[PDB]
Protein backbone atom coordinates (compact mmCIF):
# COMPACT_ATOMS: atom_id res chain seq x y z
CA UNK A 1 0.00 0.00 0.00
CA UNK A 2 3.08 2.20 0.26
CA UNK A 3 5.97 2.87 -1.60
CA UNK A 4 9.62 4.42 -0.39
CA UNK A 5 11.96 5.61 -2.88
CA UNK A 6 15.61 4.86 -1.66
CA UNK A 7 18.97 5.87 -3.71
CA UNK A 8 21.80 3.28 -3.61
CA UNK A 9 25.68 3.78 -4.51
CA UNK A 10 27.68 2.04 -6.77
CA UNK A 11 31.73 2.75 -7.51
CA UNK A 12 33.35 1.17 -10.59
CA UNK A 13 36.67 2.71 -11.37
CA UNK A 14 37.26 3.62 -14.98
CA UNK A 15 41.03 4.25 -15.98
CA UNK A 16 44.14 4.34 -14.08
CA UNK A 17 47.17 6.84 -14.42
CA UNK A 18 49.38 6.05 -17.64
CA UNK A 19 53.08 5.00 -17.08
CA UNK A 20 55.76 4.62 -19.39
CA UNK A 21 59.28 3.58 -18.24
CA UNK A 22 62.52 4.54 -19.10
CA UNK A 23 63.95 1.56 -20.19
CA UNK A 24 67.49 2.16 -21.06
CA UNK A 25 67.49 3.99 -17.89
CA UNK A 26 66.20 1.97 -15.27
CA UNK A 27 68.66 -1.03 -16.66
CA UNK A 28 71.32 0.52 -16.02
CA UNK A 29 72.39 4.29 -17.39
CA UNK A 30 75.50 6.24 -18.48
CA UNK A 31 77.00 3.48 -19.69
CA UNK A 32 78.65 2.24 -23.12
CA UNK A 33 79.29 -1.35 -21.98
CA UNK A 34 75.40 -1.17 -21.07
CA UNK A 35 74.27 -0.06 -24.75
CA UNK A 36 76.81 -3.29 -25.70
CA UNK A 37 75.14 -5.67 -23.54
CA UNK A 38 71.45 -4.56 -24.34
CA UNK A 39 71.90 -4.17 -27.81
CA UNK A 40 72.74 -7.47 -28.06
CA UNK A 41 69.70 -9.47 -26.55
CA UNK A 42 67.40 -8.60 -29.60
CA UNK A 43 64.20 -7.23 -28.67
CA UNK A 44 63.11 -7.65 -24.45
CA UNK A 45 62.88 -3.47 -24.16
CA UNK A 46 60.89 -2.40 -27.44
CA UNK A 47 58.40 -5.41 -26.65
CA UNK A 48 57.59 -3.79 -23.44
CA UNK A 49 57.82 0.12 -24.56
CA UNK B 1 60.49 7.43 -30.61
CA UNK B 2 63.29 8.04 -27.55
CA UNK B 3 64.23 9.58 -24.33
CA UNK B 4 65.45 12.69 -23.54
CA UNK B 5 68.31 12.79 -21.35
CA UNK B 6 70.22 15.67 -20.45
CA UNK B 7 73.97 14.40 -20.13
CA UNK B 8 76.27 15.84 -17.26
CA UNK B 9 78.39 18.56 -18.50
CA UNK B 10 81.36 17.82 -16.30
CA UNK B 11 82.39 14.91 -13.62
CA UNK B 12 83.85 15.91 -9.71
CA UNK B 13 84.79 14.31 -6.92
CA UNK B 14 84.96 14.77 -3.34
CA UNK B 15 87.01 13.19 -0.32
CA UNK B 16 87.43 13.78 3.21
CA UNK B 17 91.17 15.53 4.14
CA UNK B 18 93.88 13.79 4.00
CA UNK B 19 94.35 13.70 8.26
CA UNK B 20 97.08 12.46 10.80
CA UNK B 21 100.03 13.34 8.41
CA UNK B 22 101.52 10.02 7.71
CA UNK B 23 105.45 10.24 8.39
CA UNK B 24 107.54 9.48 5.91
CA UNK B 25 110.44 12.30 6.28
CA UNK B 26 111.85 10.52 9.15
CA UNK B 27 112.31 7.43 7.53
CA UNK B 28 113.46 7.98 4.40
CA UNK B 29 115.53 11.09 5.67
CA UNK B 30 117.67 10.48 9.15
CA UNK B 31 121.12 11.56 10.77
CA UNK B 32 121.37 7.63 11.85
CA UNK B 33 120.12 4.48 10.58
CA UNK B 34 120.31 0.75 11.59
CA UNK B 35 122.35 -2.27 10.29
CA UNK B 36 122.34 -4.34 7.51
CA UNK B 37 121.71 -7.50 9.90
CA UNK B 38 119.86 -5.32 13.08
CA UNK B 39 117.88 -3.33 10.67
CA UNK B 40 114.78 -1.68 12.54
CA UNK B 41 111.25 -2.46 11.22
CA UNK B 42 109.25 0.89 11.37
CA UNK B 43 105.59 0.64 10.93
CA UNK B 44 103.03 3.03 9.72
CA UNK B 45 99.10 2.55 10.41
CA UNK B 46 96.10 4.70 11.66
CA UNK B 47 96.76 7.06 8.51
CA UNK B 48 95.94 7.42 5.13
CA UNK B 49 98.97 7.64 3.20
CA UNK B 50 100.51 10.40 0.74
Amino acid sequence: TNFTISVTTEILPVSMTKTSVDCTMYICGDSTECSNLLLQYGSFCTQLK
Amino acid sequence: TSNFRVQPTESIVRFPNITNLCPFDEVFNATRFASVYAWNRKRISNCVAD
